[PDB]
RNA sequence: CCACAUCCACCU
């Protein structure tokens, strides 16, 4: 989900933008899925270092399954959402191996049918 | 809601989340307080509703109602017609009873 | 659906001569009884309430999981088969 | 008993008659309002032992499609009015009693008019079963039994009279339960769950004896977790 | 005979008697032979009526070749199961899947919980 | 004259037997299907949701 | 209520005047001119396909009524309406699988 | 009786090592598998005590998004890898301990790189935290707590230096659980419960040992309906 | 005994 973009949404050149846009985060100045430039305020705020604590957090509602943010998965750091984790998570133990459920999947796009 | 606040009830937090959740679907207009926006949601005709098996409340409205239902006729067609051996006609012998 | 279909498909040129194999062994097993099977020593059927998957709960089970292990063999024409066809229906 | 006591709930309660009463259990640390609401209102929708109208005799009629003469209603009328009865019993070793109805002449036959029985109480006297016009007479036996849950007419099977006719039995005194979390404030913590659980009954039991049978229920379940093996 | 306490009068079972399949209804004897009508396979219920029509013909007339004949009225008291199927006015048919029980039900604010789910997808 | 151990008897003696489903209308192969009994208490038949567009059911 | 009126399985007062006797099979009522009337009920009829078709009384004794009121119910209707079915709570919404 | 007392439900553990642990309650009454899970799942991953690296400051880090010069791993990555290491106190007076860390050279620097503590241990030595390329400047310390629950690290805000920079803590020691209630069945009903509860913890505690003390949380909770007010 | 004819329904 995508809501709306409130303030500045260049990112990617201030170092110091960080803190004020968690400070307009704070405040109603912009959204969690925020739509800025290279990042959403979600994915900069909150990062998992495995699938588990996401949808641990998850459980105690600080983020919805719907919510852009930063999980660290067995190689890489990937700008998702706990639901694509968690449905890349059903297809892995479905079966058994990993890596093979890993590269038969495409978790960049709603699951249409 | 009258009757609710008659008791001296206000709104659950399970509301709380609920309307919040509703409010980023954009349900309900924001800057309001849970009395109107709860309010607001009835008048789409949905209302919260609380899953009963783990207690959390259903995420988003959900619509609820009276409805006129009625059970139509009911022959044997649901009875099982199963068999092992019976009746053989005459002609051939497949079995019809 | 059953243990290892896989490796049966595997393991036969065509699935219909595996369900000749397979019913042919289940045979077998029912008109000499279960005693000339090929893994009576440890690996059997384990029923849940008991232990009654040993004798006859179901056969071609058993026929599947003897024909998952390399004991049998499966041919048009490996024995002679009059004689065993003689044998087969006077005892 | 501060920190684990009294930053935890301290349990009030607001009843009126045998009907309605609410409890107050406040407060609790997040996360366990549901926790313990969900499990209580499960237990006693579900669990609670009750008292309903097991079988029916008529002295006149000998099946439940016939009628009365003199009487309005049907014998289907009078058994589904027969299922909202509600009886009290007095004493807890008491399983099963026999209530008698006599009844006669232009009567507008309300549950008081059953004979009195030593240890059997009817909180619901006016609730009406019968009418009677002229010349009609109404002599019934009212088997009632103490149960737990919903049974079916026939999987009971109760048969003390040949013309008797079985019940459904609804033995649940509980007539529904609404547990509600809100939120309360401390001075170390701002967030912190109420919960306030209202039960309605149907006055056989006690709302307070309801809940406590409930936790008794849901502790004597969670003991079976001891033995592992 | 051991059935026979069911049928109570000459041939015809008495009012208000339950009866399941496989048990008499009426006792016929054939040419001595029987043939008595039982309760089909399936479901029975009470007994409420019984008719009897004879040769002596107050104003009835019968098949010929057939001295008499009888008939019962057996009632059962059908309620919602899983094989029955129910709809609304507007064409929605559906039938019965489950029974829940009452405490895993979705429910109001209130103690008050609903009573049948819908699939929308229907809609 | 039903028992508890006529019903179990039945469940053992279908504990590897399957049973043929098939609706009315058989427009392709798939209208037979086979499955594995599970008894059940009630009068319907309960088909898993997966092949109800094998048959069009 | 046209429907249950025209389909004639109720019962209808058809001239002003007071109920005498109910019962559960019969309802005698005598009307403004002195003449009484005795209805009888068709308590539990099987019907053509098997369903129960009953006359249930709607009237109290010693109860005045007025020209085509109601006296007793039909098969399906609740109060002189046409009552095939019940009003239930209903929700809109998909349950886990059934 | 097998109704209600001879099937008190069979508790079958099965254990695979530290990490995962199945539980099988069989056979349970209708309505019960449900009633059981919830309150007991919600119990574990809310209320189980643990331990979590609550801070870390670095000499050279100013702020949480930067890159440190001589390692290749940026501190994100760094405080990710710290989020798994996981620490186990002996004895119940600690509630803070301070923990830290000298590293240079070009060695991989993984959790038994760390000086020892006396009073604390380590369940993951070989948890490779970071690598250095070429006498990498590694200067670090963590603050860890115990605590309950899973805290954000915007909230509490804990902290030792200036330049300290706050980490999410997870202090629950269980990964995950996820219960499973599946109609079993009798030799004359069906309508049964098995309910099946599968925990996967970090190994700080073994899963027998977490519900054990779910278990007894619940009952210590209920235990509190006793005295009115 | 269930044959055949006619009619009304239900699921595609």
């Amino acid at each position: 989900r995508k809501e709306k973009k409130g303030a500045g949404l260049e990112f990617a050149t201030p170092e110091e933008a960080l803190a004020a846009h968690e400070r307009g985060e704070v405040a109603l100045n912009a959204p969690i899925k925020v739509a800025g430039r290279e990042t959403s305020v979600g994915r900069l705020k909150y990062v998992f270092a495995n699938p588990d604590e996401a949808l641990l957090a998850v459980a105690h509602g600080i983020v919805d399954l719907q919510d852009v943010v930063t999980v660290r998965y067995m190689g890489k750091r990937l700008e998702t959402s706990p639901g694509r984790i968690l449905f890349a998570r059903i297809v892995a133990e479905a079966v058994e191996d990993e890596k093979v459920a890993w590269e038969l999947i495409q978790l960049d796009v709603p699951q249409e049918k | 809601f009258g009757k609710r606040k008659g008791e001296g009830f206000g709104v659950d937090k399970r509301e709380v989340e609920v309307l919040r959740r509703a409010e980023k679907l954009g349900l309900v207009t924001p800057g309001k307080t849970p009395e109107e926006q709860l309010k607001e949601l009835f008048l789409q005709g949905k209302v919260v509703l609380y899953d009963g098996r783990t207690g959390e409340p259903i995420e988003g409205p959900i619509v609820v109602g009276q409805m006129f239902i009625m059970k139509l006729y009911h022959m044997v067609e649901d009875k099982m017609h199963a068999r092992s051996t019976g009746p053989y006609s005459l002609i051939t012998q497949q079995p019809l009873g | 659906a059953e243990p290892g279909i896989d490796k049966l498909f595997g393991m036969v040129d065509s699935k219909y001569r595996l369900t000749v194999v397979v019913a042919k062994r289940a045979q077998q097993l029912l008109r000499h009884g279960f005693k000339n099977t090929v893994l009576e020593p440890e690996e059997r059927p384990k029923m849940q309430t008991l232990e009654g998957l040993f004798d006859d709960p179901n056969a071609v089970t058993w026929a599947m999981k003897e024909l998952l292990t390399g004991r049998l063999v499966f041919g048009e024409n490996l024995v002679p088969e009059d004689r065993l066809q003689k044998e087969m229906e006077r005892l | 008993m501060l920190d684990s006591k009294l930053k935890a709930p301290v349990f009030t309660v607001r009843t009126q008659g045998r009907e309605y009463g609410e409890f107050v259990l406040e407060p609790l640390e997040r996360g366990f309002g549901v926790t313990l609401g969900n499990p209580l209102r499960r237990i006693l929708l579900s669990s609670i032992p009750g008292t309903a109208v097991t079988s029916v005799y008529i002295e006149d009629v000998l099946h439940e499609f016939s009628t009365i003469p003199g009487v309005k209603e049907d014998v289907v009328e009078i058994i589904l009015n027969l299922k909202e009865l509600v009886v009290r019993f007095l004493n807890p070793s008491l399983q099963t009693v026999t209530l008698l109805l006599k009844a006669e002449g232009p009567k507008e036959v309300k549950a008081r008019d059953f004979l009195p029985v030593a240890d059997v109480e009817i909180m619901n006297p006016d609730l009406h079963i019968a009418t009677l016009e002229e010349g009609g007479r109404l002599n019934m036996e009212v088997r009632v039994d103490r149960g737990v849950g919903y049974v079916p007419a026939e999987k009971h099977g109760i048969k003390d009279r040949i013309n008797a006719i079985p019940v459904d039995a609804v033995f649940s005194p509980v007539r529904r339960v609404a547990f509600q979390v809100e939120d309360t404030r401390l001075g170390q913590r701002t967030d912190l769950d109420k919960l306030t659980l209202r039960i309605w009954t149907d006055g056989s039991v006690t709302p307070l004896e309801a809940l406590n049978q409930a936790v008794e229920i849901l502790r004597e379940h969670l003991t079976y977790f001891s033995n592992p093996q | 005979e051991a059935a026979l306490r069911d049928l109570d009068e000459e041939g015809v079972v008495r009012i208000g008697a339950e009866v399941k399949p496989g048990d008499i209804l009426v006792g016929r004897t054939s040419f001595v032979k029987d043939t008595s009508l039982r309760v089909p396979p399936g479901e029975g219920g009470i007994v409420v009526r019984t008719v009897r029509l004879r040769r002596g013909d107050p104003g009835v007339e019968l098949k010929p070749g057939v001295r008499e004949v009888v008939r019962v009225y057996v009632a059962q008291k059908r309620k919602l199961q899983v094989g029955d199927k129910l709809a609304n006015r507007h064409g929605n048919k559906g039938v019965v899947a489950k029974i829940l029980p009452v405490e895993d039900m979705p429910h109001l604010p209130d103690g008050t919980p609903v009573d049948v789910i819908l699939n929308p997808l229907g809609v | 004259d039903i028992k508890d151990e006529v019903w179990d008897a039945l469940e053992e003696v279908i504990h590897g037997k399957v049973v043929l489903l098939n609706r009315a209308p058989t427009l392709h192969r798939l209208g037979i299907q086979a499955f594995q009994p599970v008894l059940v208490e009630g009068q319907s038949i309960q088909l898993h949701p997966l092949v109800c567009e094998a048959f069009n059911a | 209520e046209r429907v249950v009126r025209d389909s004639l399985a109720a019962l209808y007062a058809e001239e002003d005047g007071e109920v005498a006797k109910v019962d559960g099979n019969r309802i005698v009522v005598r009307y403004e001119d002195g003449r009484l009337v005795e209805y009888p009920l068709r308590r539990f009829y099987r019907s053509n396909q098997g369903t129960a078709l009953d006359q249930r009384p709607r009237v109290v004794v010693g109860q005045r009524v007025r020209k085509g009121d109601l006296l007793a119910d039909g098969p399906a209707s609740e109060n002189g309406f046409l009552a095939l079915g019940q009003n239930v709570l209903v929700a809109i919404m998909p349950f886990d699988g059934y």
